[PDB]
């Protein structure tokens, strides 16, 4: 169309949530969602970020501290 | 999701690649990317330190607080 952008890296993203018990991960390959949990051992996650030069996630625990 | 607070999305769109201005820097606490130019780097002391003339070294309290 000469007006859309699409992302030359493959199409498949990762979205991550936190949810209090579990960072819940969906994996949007092609338009189909795939849900799993990134760590079973964390109580209360807040804040979510990336790190693409690692390949790691940073989460905040307000139970935890 | 019960208790949805923090998302974020990871793609390596989403972390856009830059050259690095504090590779060249050398001081001895930290070095922070900054709008000023031409350096487009400046350093900082842990809380409570002074920054010496010398730009790239710190000093530290000698003040009651
Ligand atoms: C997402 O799912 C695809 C297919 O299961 C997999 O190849 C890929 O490694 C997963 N993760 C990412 C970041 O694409
Ligand atoms: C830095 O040193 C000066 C004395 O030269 C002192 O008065 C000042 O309080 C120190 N830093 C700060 C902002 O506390």
């Amino acid at each position: 169309d000469g007006r859309t952008c699409k992302v030359t890296a493959s199409e498949n993203l990762l979205l991550v949530v936190a949810s209090r018990d579990k960072i819940i991960m969906d994996n949007i390959t092609a338009h189909t969602h795939n849900i799993y949990s990134l760590v079973q051992d964390v109580s209360f996650v807040v804040a979510l970020d990336f790190d693409s030069v690692t390949g790691r996630v940073f989460w905040s625990d307000l139970l935890e501290g | 999701v019960p208790q949805p607070l923090g998302i974020i999305a990871i793609h390596p769109s989403r972390q856009p690649s830059s050259p690095n201005p504090c590779a060249s820097a050398t001081c001895s606490h930290l070095c922070l990317l900054s709008a000023q130019e031409p350096r487009h780097y400046s350093c900082a002391c842990p809380s409570g330190w002074n920054l010496s003339d010398d730009s790239v070294n710190c000093v530290r309290g000698d003040q009651p607080f």
